[PDB]
């Protein structure tokens, strides 16, 4: 770390009105209580309403930026037409150098954790002045917070118990 | 003569040798004769060979 | 959130006939947003249709309804004498609360949850209920405390997400009190300040699956399951 | 010596051992290297510290 | 379209593949929202399917 810091880069309010975005799991809890990552957001659509999304953004603050997503593979097809309405996946999350796109489908899994869905965790820097784009149908988790930086040189990581 | 393709897959031209448990080094030659008998690329080689180092 | 108005609170028809009823509320409302159950008086409610089309488990096809925006509508193919009735109309708010219609009759002319603590109390007074769960992950659902008085329009009077945010009415608002356990499987309502508004038969109710989880469980932005409720009266 | 302000370690999957056991071969090279030209270095410097001080009294 | 050496020297090659910044010049040019290409050897091949990205 030379610089290192969280930001709120999309606010859950009114970034996302028409998608209803206060979806948590239950393995994901605080105290036996039910909560999702805090950098984050679910998005499905305003009482199965999905409408398809295209949004951006690109760094104003002159600084190194880190940037976080993630892309949905249910463990079964109901809540794929019910959340997203949508057999079809297409995500396209964009920048200069790096894009890629995602169109995955159900795929079992077994329990782990009580979990056989998967959401595919996805990320990338963005340095200043380069744009990002993501545009979707759905199968998404979205940044609420994201990363403000600068690099460090040097520092390390350590695993110890002492 | 064969390559490590012809070695794993089951060609019966290479001996199998499941008695072959364990052993102390790989050996081949370097323009091994036995590719696969029919084609298709075959993606890291090099990976697979370094799993296989031992 | 908004206001409703069923229409017809009650009716009174003869076999073999249809029955029109439409429920519609102030603003338009986005379609997969209400969900339309009965009950007979003695028992506990039972779920019919949500969406304003489609269909739940355990079912004849007769119950088909539509409409959309401001006015949505429960129609009914035939009618019979082992439907006596009354129909509610139950919408999920984008302001997180329930609201409800105020039950239609028809007239025919010629797993599980367990309550705990329904009775009697003094006016002004103070008591709690429980409920305890039976067979599945209390973990998962969005959960809601519900009431009814007898032959009348239902009120909601709580529910809260497992997330943790809370939604109330502005009057039952501090009077109530909530608090879930799942790792026990039960939740708990201790309430204060009590009038007679809450002479009332009150329900736990399991809703809506929270996002994510293991299952052969779908989920609707309808209930998920009842329970048989209790009564609850204060007097002297 | 130079002590740069370090860090030494790494880690990897199973799908880059290339990676992992070339970085073994690598540090462990490194460490025999070090260790190998300093305990010379020990025994040369200390037989001529002897000799520095047998020529000194001499 | 293809290409094998007749020359016996190694071959360096270099191509493109397409993403409009808006589609009325993909349907006028190539008439397909469709996009599918394959570029193909007997090592590497890889084919590309993209779309317009603003
Ligand atoms: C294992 O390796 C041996 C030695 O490389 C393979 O045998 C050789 O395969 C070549 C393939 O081109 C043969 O040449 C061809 O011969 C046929 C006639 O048989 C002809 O139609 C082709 O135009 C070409 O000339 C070569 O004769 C053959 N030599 C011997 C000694 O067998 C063998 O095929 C390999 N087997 C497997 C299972 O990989
Ligand atoms: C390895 O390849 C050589 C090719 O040089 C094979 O040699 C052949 O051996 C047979 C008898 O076994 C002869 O009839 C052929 O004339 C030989 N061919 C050549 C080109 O010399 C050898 O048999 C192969 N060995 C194995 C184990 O595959
Ligand atoms: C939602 O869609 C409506 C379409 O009429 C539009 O007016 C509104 O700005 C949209 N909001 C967002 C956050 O996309
Ligand atoms: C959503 O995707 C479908 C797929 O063809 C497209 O027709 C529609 O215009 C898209 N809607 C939005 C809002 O991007």
């Amino acid at each position: 770390v030379s610089s290192f810091e969280r930001f709120e880069i999309f606010p859950k309010e009114s970034s996302w009105p028409n998608h209803t975005t206060t979806g948590v799991s239950a393995s994901c809890s605080h105290n036996g209580e039910s909560s999702f990552y805090k950098n984050l957001l679910w998005l499905t659509g305003k009482n199965g309403l999905y409408p398809n999304l295209s949004k951006s953004y690109a760094n104003n603050k002159e600084k190194e930026v880190l940037v976080l997503w993630g892309v949905h593979h249910p463990p079964n097809i109901g809540d794929q037409r019910a959340l997203y309405h949508t057999e079809n996946a297409y995500v396209s999350v964009v920048s200069s150098h790096y894009s890629r796109k995602f169109t995955p489908e159900i795929a079992k899994r077994p329990k782990v954790r009580d979990r056989e869905g998967r959401i595919n965790y996805y990320w990338t820097l963005l340095e200043p002045g380069d744009t990002i784009i993501f545009e979707a149908n759905g199968n998404l988790i979205a940044p609420r917070y994201a990363f403000a930086l600068s690099r460090g040189f040097g520092s390390g990581i350590i695993n110890s118990n002492a | 003569n064969c390559s490590v393709a012809g070695w794993i897959l089951g060609n019966p031209e290479c001996e199998l040798l499941i008695s072959r448990e364990s052993w102390s080094y790989i050996v081949e030659k370097p323009n091994p004769e036995n590719g696969t008998c029919y084609p298709g690329h075959f993606a890291d080689y090099e990976e697979l060979r370094e799993q296989l180092s031992s | 959130e908004i206001v409703l108005t069923q229409s017809p609170g009650t009716l009174s028809l003869s076999p073999g006939e249809r029955a029109t009823l439409s429920c519609r509320a102030s603003q338009s409302i986005s379609g997969y947003y209400l969900t339309w159950y009965q009950q007979k008086p003695g028992q506990a409610p039972r779920l019919l249709i949500y969406g304003a089309s489609s269909r739940a488990t355990g079912i004849p096809d007769r119950f088909s309804g539509s409409g959309s925006g401001t006015d949505f509508t429960l129609t009914i193919s035939r009618l019979e004498p082992e439907d006596f009735a009354v129909y509610y109309c139950q919408q999920y708010g984008i302001s997180p609360v329930i609201t409800f219609g105020g039950g239609t009759n028809v007239e025919i002319k010629g797993v599980q949850l367990v309550e705990s603590g329904g009775g009697l109390v003094q006016p002004g007074g103070s008591l709690r209920l429980s409920c305890a769960a039976s067979g599945f992950t209390f973990n998962i659902y969005d959960m809601h405390w519900v009431r009814q008085a007898p032959g009348k329009g239902l009120e909601w009077v709580s529910g809260l997400t497992t997330g943790g945010d809370t939604s109330y009415s502005g009057s039952v608002r501090g009077r109530f009190s909530i608090s879930r356990e799942n790792a026990k499987n039960s939740l708990y309502l201790q309430m204060n300040n009590l009038r007679a508004g809450d002479t009332a038969a009150y329900f736990c109710v399991r809703g809506v699956r929270e996002v994510g989880a293991t299952g052969g469980d779908p989920f609707y932005y309808a209930m998920a399951v009842w329970g048989q409720g209790t009564t609850v009266t204060v007097s002297s | 010596m130079n002590t740069q302000f370090t860090a030494v370690g790494k880690e990897f999957n199973k799908l880059e051992r290339r990676m992992e056991n070339l970085n073994k071969k690598v540090d462990d090279g490194f460490i025999d290297i070090w260790t190998y030209n300093a305990e010379l270095l020990v025994l040369l410097e200390n037989e001529r510290t002897l000799d520095f001080h047998d020529s000194n009294v001499k």
